[PDB]
């Protein structure tokens, strides 16, 4: 039938009772989703040389041994790995990492080589060493002899298997870097997978596999969750339906006691999960996978961009043509751009340009604030400008987005930088923008050739920008019917996209101000003129005329050479 | 030789090697994975795992799993290296030839010829395991000899070496006769001219050969009769008293020395001689229990340089002195303390010897098997070189032994009294029968389907003048 089995037929096929309850194990295909690049490329990497070894032996090609794969933590990856051997139907050996680790000296190298050697046996075979990063650190970190022991005997094992065997070894880790480097050449871990947060539609797949055994009322709206819900992985979602019946069954606890011991079954039949728990267990969740870089998924389009149509099409000539037509550039060699830097008073909206790049070539997207460059600059954070670098070549194609670039370029960061800018591979296709307001005050070595040579000016919003902004932003705020901002557009000449959502934030402020006062004092369905108008006259522009006279004069001596 | 080195050796070691051992364990309540797939706690347990044995009561891990976890240990297929002999026997002899600039030994040493310290450490494998007496008419008789004399004995046992089921991979010596070299017994010691010794050993352990037996170790009596009104012994031998004083060890280890055991997995072709050596002294109790034991390799290499001797303290053995042609590092013995914790101790004087040595467990065959004894006999003519007692081998004894049942037949009597080591031993020093004749003797002496090769025998004109001559002398 299914999962390699051969209502009670149904039942036994998949389609005491306690060890298996607890051990249900066997999570197929699906019970995952969201994940279909790196699946598809696990399945590619893993499947065919063990399921189909003939077509490698017809070509004359040895498979990849190693497949390492890296990520958040929580975003599944143990899961991913358990899933695929399960579906394989292959044996495999499992290989704690900590386990290992925690065992007296001169028996963790018995372990490892035990493993290894079984493994062989029974080919095909699959070796999941869970989190390697516990027995294979980086060296400084960790200097103690046993540690440089056990990975010596780890490579030694690593380099001796790549012979006629069926033995693909699959490792998890939370980062590239935290892997000592030695692990990542040929005939060993170079095949790697980089597994990103889900986007809207990977965290609604995530909230459809978890909330299919909970009592769900009828009143669910899951596509709202997965609205609301960003940075949210996996293990992010588990705990939040956990909370969520949790809450629900604090609600009903009126009913119960806790002294009884037995609990009323038609309380139980009353368990039903409604919007309000889900509300609550956002409330109280704890999201923490944006607090490293991580590579997104964006979808932003031509639409929410408004004006800048020369530099919109400039873009698309710059970027588009490459990715989408690499045969041109072939047919006149002609190296394509190897990225460009944004200049501009604040406000006008550079991350949404690049993020709309970025998701018109279809690929990933990659952030790098400023305070994360500071902290890797005093050295006491966890990831690297090397180690996205790496992640970005790993997830390619991918937009790379320094921003607030020019608090490190006013030394080490610019440097290593400059490296890995230059040892990057041109005809990979990975781009590297950059933001910032202080053009001159930026490094002149990053401008040179095969950098962020290219410089592209963003102006402030001009009126039909204005009414554009203005427009988007209130998609989802209902309005006075038969509202017309084009008046407030023009009375607000100068100021920038902040300021305007400023207002209609302080404008939305006013309303529900207002509501909540009648409501006590007890309606407001939309925001009457009367808020805009006030909000208006409650905001000033927040660029001076001498910083859009210093920017405009620099403009046109750029234009005049 | 581009690979393990190719030598003919036994065939016990050859049926062992060509097992691996593994001890299948099942699905633990630990694990956490599908039924295919196992894990760390299901994967078949080696045959050298330590926890094992110690767990089954077993203090040592059968030579044989030692071999094979060395192999384990390193010598990877098809690359890393060109083949690294595992086992090689101590030496510490000092190198007589050296030469990076220096003369000799006894006017000029240097750093890379210097015999480094030894530290002296329990072994933790043993070569033979289970000693397994076929009879108990084979060692009664032995101790009756002291009943008789009150003299203590010594005496070799011959025979062959099988599998032991019992143990992971183990080895056992089944003995089937004990032959008594000519000796001057004693009240507290007893003495033998060695070079007399080996002259008679050299032709016995011939004609064991051609019989298909083998030496395999050595069995003295050390027993004292106590104040009991029945047949009580003292326990001389235990924990805090000596198990086995200097003088014996020191014997036993020139033994192993001289009786190597060959094996494939060294450059030189042997490694820790399959010897056994048993003593009799008696139980907690007034018994007459007996035990075994096995001087390690150091022991077995230390020896052989001289560099001990015995002491007045009965448990330790006293060190040489460095002088010409024989050099004597510092020897550290390492134990173990109550806070687990490995203690180096110097002991130039004197140090105990309970680190050279390995206990075997003697046992006797099942009483519900069966019988596979080479010799249905030792009750019966006399054994050889009895004669300190009344005991003596002689045309009379043969006589009043093995007449009645030849002049007359009843082969199936015949055959239990003619299959007697000492019988068939005397025979063939009288030198009256021919040797085909006599090598068809043994073989229907020592081999099932006998009836042909009996009447054959019986036929042969060597035969006929034994029992003419047999009858005829008084
Ligand atoms: N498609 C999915 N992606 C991520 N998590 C998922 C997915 N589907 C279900 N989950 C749930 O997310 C959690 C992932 O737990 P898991 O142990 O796999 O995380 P991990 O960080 O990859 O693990 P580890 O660091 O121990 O290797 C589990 O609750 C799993 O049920
Ligand atoms: N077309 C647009 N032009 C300018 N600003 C916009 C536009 N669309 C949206 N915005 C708003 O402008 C803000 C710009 O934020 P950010 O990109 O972080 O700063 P900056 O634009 O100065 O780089 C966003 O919060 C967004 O809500
Ligand atoms: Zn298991
Ligand atoms: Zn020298």
């Amino acid at each position: 039938g299914k999962k390699r089995k051969d209502r009670v037929v149904r039942n036994n096929l998949r389609i005491n009772r306690e060890d298996e309850e607890n051990n249900m194990n066997e999570v197929g295909y699906d019970d995952i989703g969201g994940c279909r690049k790196q699946m598809a490329q696990i399945r590619e990497m893993v499947e065919l040389p063990l399921r189909h070894p003939q077509l490698f032996k017809a070509i004359g090609i040895k498979p990849p041994r190693g497949v390492l794969m890296y990520g958040p933590p929580g975003t599944g990856k143990t899961l991913m790995a358990r899933a695929v051997a399960n579906e394989t139907g292959a044996f495999f050996f499992l290989i704690n990492g900590p386990e290992v680790m925690s065992k007296m000296a001169g028996e963790s190298e018995s372990n490892l080589r035990k493993a290894f050697e079984e493994a062989e046996k029974n080919a095909p075979a699959i070796i999941f060493i869970d989190e390697i990063d516990s027995i294979a650190p980086k060296r400084d970190k960790t200097n103690g002899e046993v540690e440089r022991r056990v990975v010596s005997q780890l490579l030694t094992l690593m380099d001796g298997m790549k012979a006629r065997s069926n033995v693909v070894v699959i490792a998890a880790t939370n980062r590239p870097n935290s892997i000592d480097p030695a692990l990542r050449r040929f005939g060993r871990f170079d095949r790697e997978v980089d597994i990103g947060i889900p986007d809207a539609t990977g965290r609604l797949e995530v909230l459809r596999i978890h909330t299919k055994n909970m009592k769900l009322a009828d009143d669910v709206d899951l596509e709202a969750l997965a609205a609301e819900t960003h940075g949210y992985v996996g293990a992010d979602i588990a705990s939040l339906c956990s909370e969520a019946a949790m809450q629900q069954i604090r609600e009903k606890m009126d009913l119960i006691d806790l002294d009884e011991d037995e609990i009323d079954a038609e309380v139980l039949d009353s368990l039903g999960v409604t919007m309000d728990n889900f509300r609550f267990a956002l409330g109280n969740s704890n999201p923490s996978a944006l607090r490293e870089t991580v590579v997104e998924s964006v979808n932003v389009t031509w639409d929410d961009v408004g004006g800048l149509d020369e530099i919109k099409e400039e873009l698309k000539e710059t970027v588009e043509y490459p990715v989408l037509h690499p045969d041109q550039y072939t047919k006149f060699g002609l190296s394509p751009s190897k990225g460009v830097l944004f200049y501009g008073p604040p406000g006008t909206g550079k991350t949404l340009l690049a993020k709309a790049v970025a998701t018109e070539v279809s690929a990933n997207f990659i952030s790098v604030k400023g305070p994360e460059l500071l902290s890797m600059w005093y050295g006491e954070s966890e990831s690297n400008i090397r180690d996205i670098f790496d992640k970005a070549r790993a997830a390619a194609p991918t937009v790379v987005f320094l921003d607030e670039l020019d608090s490190i370029a006013k030394d080490r960061v610019v440097n290593q930088l400059l490296t890995e800018m230059d040892g990057m591979n041109a005809k990979k296709n990975v781009f590297v923008i950059g933001a910032t307001n202080r053009p001159d005050q930026i490094d002149p070595a990053i401008l040179r050739p095969g950098r962020l040579d290219q410089l592209i000016y963003v102006p402030l919003p001009d009126e039909n920008a204005r009414l554009s902004i203005l427009n988007a932003q209130l998609r989802k705020t209902p309005l006075e019917p038969g509202l017309e901002l084009t008046a407030i557009a023009k009375a607000t000449q100068g100021f920038s996209g902040a300021d305007l959502l400023y207002i209609v934030q302080r404008a939305a402020k006013y309303a529900i101000k207002d509501s909540i006062e009648a409501h006590r004092q007890h309606p407001v369905p939309y925001i009457t003129k009367e808020h805009f108008a006030e909000a208006m006259k409650t905001a000033k522009r927040s660029v001076s005329d001498a910083e859009l006279r210093r920017y405009e004069a620099y403009s046109q001596q750029m234009k005049a050479s | 030789r581009y690979g393990p080195l190719r030598i003919k050796e036994l065939a016990v070691d050859e049926e062992l090697e060509k097992e691996d051992g593994l001890i299948p364990r099942q699905k633990s309540k630990l694990c956490k994975h599908g039924d295919r797939g196992m894990c760390e706690y299901c994967s078949p347990l080696p045959p050298w795992d330590k926890e094992y044995h110690e767990k089954n009561k077993i203090k040592h891990i059968s030579f044989h799993s030692y071999l094979k976890k060395l192999n384990e240990n390193a010598n990877k297929k098809e690359n890393g290296s060109s083949y690294i002999s595992p086992l090689s026997e101590p030496d510490f002899r000092i190198n007589k030839r050296c030469h990076n600039g220096h003369e000799p030994w006894p006017r000029g040493i240097c750093s890379k010829c210097q015999p480094s310290a030894i530290t002296l450490q329990q072994q933790e494998f043993r070569m033979v395991d289970h000693v397994e007496f076929q009879k108990s008419e084979i060692i009664n008789e032995f101790i009756q000899a002291w009943r008789y004399t009150g003299m203590q004995r010594f005496g070799y046992m011959y025979g062959s070496y099988s599998k032991y089921d019992n143990t992971p991979l183990g080895i056992k010596a089944v003995v089937e006769a004990i032959y008594e070299p000519p000796q001057h017994d004693e009240q507290d010691g007893l003495t033998m001219d060695v070079e007399q010794v080996k002259n008679e050993m050299l032709q016995i352990d011939r004609q064991a050969q051609e019989m298909g037996l083998s030496r395999i170790g050595l069995i003295f009596t050390d027993l004292s009769d106590a104040g009991a009104g029945d047949g009580s012994v003292f326990c001389k031998r235990h924990k805090d008293s000596f198990f086995l004083s200097s003088l014996e060890v020191i014997m036993a280890a020139r033994h192993q020395t001289r009786h190597p055991n060959v094996s494939k997995y060294s450059e030189q072709g042997f490694f820790s001689s399959k010897f056994v050596t048993c003593v009799i002294s008696g139980n907690l109790e007034g018994e007459i229990d007996i035990s075994s034991y096995q001087v390690s390799t150091e022991a077995e290499a230390l020896v052989t340089a001289d560099m001990i001797s015995g002491s007045t303290f009965p448990s330790m053995a006293y060190i040489n002195d460095t002088t010409d042609e024989r050099y004597v590092p510092e020897i550290f013995y390492m134990k173990s303390n109550e806070y687990g914790i490995t203690v180096k101790e110097n002991a130039k004087p004197a140090f105990p010897v309970d680190y050279l040595l390995v206990t075997l467990t003697h046992g006797f065959p099942n009483t519900d098997t069966e019988t596979n004894s080479k010799f249905v006999s030792s009750t019966g003519f006399p054994w050889s070189n009895r004669q300190a007692m009344g005991q003596s081998q002689d045309y009379q004894e043969l006589k009043k032994y093995l007449f009645n049942v030849a002049s007359s037949g009843d082969f199936n009597l015949l055959h239990e009294k003619i299959s007697n080591f000492h019988l068939l031993l005397y025979i063939n020093s009288l030198q009256i029968l021919s040797p085909d004749e006599w090598k068809l003797l043994i073989e229907s002496a020592v081999k099932n389907e006998w009836e042909e090769s009996l009447l054959k025998l019986v036929s042969s004109a060597g035969w006929q003048t034994l029992v003419m001559i047999l009858q005829e002398s008084g």
